[PDB]
């Protein structure tokens, strides 16, 4: 009973303030002073293609519940997106805004939300998660579309109706905006690269894939035209609620950490449905990363539960890939899972390999026969072609999880192979740079194997390790075995 | 409820 506009801001960020001297990004990852300096309806600009202006809805799209799942959010930033949803939706679209805190430190958080028009809080007395949070939220639904948004999001100018046309058409379709970024130190609004869509490497998490030579080719000959993707990363998107009921929501069995990539992604495209991103549909999202998570490291283990969960009824004899890019994950606990088994097999879903040839043939899988592959790390590095074809020298550049000149594979011939082109120590003087060769089968100067629990890589048959102490004076070099940080090397999978 | 933090859409400033 107070329409948005009379909402008392002020009063309500109020003594969440941050006080001089207390870190601004500790409540959630991102600039709260910033954020806090912003009104509740702030203007953003249309990031839209021109495009998209030119289109006109039917008054009877089917309303949506907007459920948004948070715990000890930026009272601002949550403030903010339920204004955006309010200001920037056609009202009779929006059925209600659900709101579950699940378990915020201060319940008021929630609470004091609950006088706006159209907003209902429900509490979790314990810390449940984003997925089960979600199927509380969803149970409690009004309408027949479900639009499931982050804490930290701005809603732009039409974003709902194309998402709504999209699956009043078709309830298999599962929709999602194009994500624009609220920068986290400084909460500018702005749009990113077109030509990125969601991905993941055998790690199991979330990434952003650079589209194909001919998925860019077809994005430009129409950039409003819905895009399918292989993957959501899980925090936006609209489905309708039969269809959400109908697949089995989500796995109840999932806990607070992560994965909610995963499962709905692989079930919906398995089981017969789609994803699409919606390009005239925009929201902004607080991305809070830099760097997206890294291998090896504790990720692995914190977001096992849930990853296991999706590849264990998934992804079928594929997720012993996910285990060799994260071995901490073989043996960590991960629930019972016949229930969600039987309803794979109740909905007759496809197996993993089709959705590999089918939804995601990008994702190189290894040959059958490959020893090790992925790339090679060296701290944040990685082995790197540099773009050089034949005779020519290679070097260590900054991973940046995109395959291409960093896509490696230490094959059954014990080659270290990119394409056709091999790791070749042309001359075995300590200190010379190895060069790429095309790859031949009983070339002994191009056999390596990995050593000392496959943390560094030695010249078959020698005492010469690879070594990127020579990097700056030209590329990669042998080098006599030794304790050195430059003799580190270590591929992303090892099979 | 929490999203895991999201990564920035970005990518390599190089092509293969
Ligand atoms: C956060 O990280 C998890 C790790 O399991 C997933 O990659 C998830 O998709 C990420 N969430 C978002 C919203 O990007
Ligand atoms: C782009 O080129 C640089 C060197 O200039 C690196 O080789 C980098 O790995 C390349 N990017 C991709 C995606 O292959």
């Amino acid at each position: 009973k107070v329409r948005w506009p009379d909402f008392n801001q002020e009063a309500y960020v109020g003594g969440t303030m941050v006080r001089s001297g207390q870190d601004p990004y500790a409540r959630n990852k991102f600039n709260q002073v910033e954020s806090d300096k912003l009104r509740m309806d702030r203007a953003i600009p249309d990031t839209r293609h021109d495009q998209c202006q030119r289109k006109q809805w039917r008054v009877d799209l089917p309303a949506t519940s907007v459920v948004i799942t948070f715990h000890n959010e930026a009272r601002s930033a949550l403030l903010r997106t339920v204004v955006s949803v309010l200001k920037k939706s056609p009202p009779h679209l929006i059925k209600e805004i659900i709101l579950v805190d699940d378990y915020s430190n201060d319940p008021e958080d929630g609470a004091l939300l609950g006088k706006i028009e159209k907003v209902r809080v429900l509490r979790n007395d314990r810390r449940e998660g984003l997925m089960r949070s979600r199927v509380r939220g969803a149970d409690a639904a009004q309408a027949k579309v479900l639009t499931f948004l982050d804490s930290h999001c701005e809603c732009n100018e039409h974003w709902l109706e194309p998402l709504l046309e999209r699956v009043a058409e078709d309830r298999t379709r599962v929709v999602s905006p194009i994500i624009d970024v609220i920068n986290m130190d400084n909460f500018q609004y702005v749009g990113a690269s077109a030509d990125l869509k969601g991905g993941f490497d055998w790690n199991l998490v979330f990434k952003w894939d650079y589209m194909t030579p001919e998925q860019r080719r077809s994005r430009q000959g129409n950039p409003v035209a819905p895009i399918k993707t292989p993957m959501i990363a899980g925090g936006l998107f609209v489905m309708d609620k039969f269809y959400f009921e109908e697949l089995g929501k989500y796995d109840m069995m999932m806990d607070v950490w992560g994965g909610e990539n995963l499962e709905i992604s692989f079930r919906v495209w398995q089981c017969g449905g789609s994803l699409e991103i919606i390009p005239c549909s925009r929201v902004g999202h607080v991305f809070r990363k830099q760097h997206p998570y890294t291998f090896p490291g504790g990720s692995g283990t914190v977001f096992a539960r849930n990853t296991r969960r999706a590849a264990e009824v998934w992804m079928d004899e594929y997720k012993n890939f996910y285990y060799a890019a994260v071995p901490s994950a073989r043996n960590v606990p991960y629930g019972n899972i016949q229930s969600r088994l039987e309803l794979r097999k109740k909905l007759s879903c496809k197996p993993f390999k089709w959705y590999l040839e089918n939804v995601y043939p990008e994702l190189r899988v290894p040959d059958h026969q490959d020893i090790a592959f992925g790339a090679l790390q060296q701290g944040t590095n990685c082995l790197d072609t540099l773009g050089h074809f034949a005779d020519g020298v290679v070097g260590v550049y900054e991973c940046h999880n995109a395959g291409g000149n960093q896509e490696w594979a230490l094959t059954k011939e014990k080659s270290v192979k990119h394409m056709d082109l091999c790791l070749t120590v042309v001359d075995r003087a300590p200190g010379s740079l190895i060069k790429l060769q095309g790859c031949r089968e009983d070339d002994s100067r191009q056999k390596w194997e990995q050593i000392e629990g496959n943390s560094k890589l030695r010249h078959v048959g020698s005492n010469l390790c690879l070594d990127s102490r020579t990097a700056k004076s030209g590329g990669l070099s042998v080098e006599v075995c030794g304790p050195a940080l430059s003799q580190q090397w270590k591929f992303t999978l090892n099979l | 409820a929490g999203t895991t933090p999201s990564p920035v859409p970005t990518t390599s400033t190089t092509s293969a």
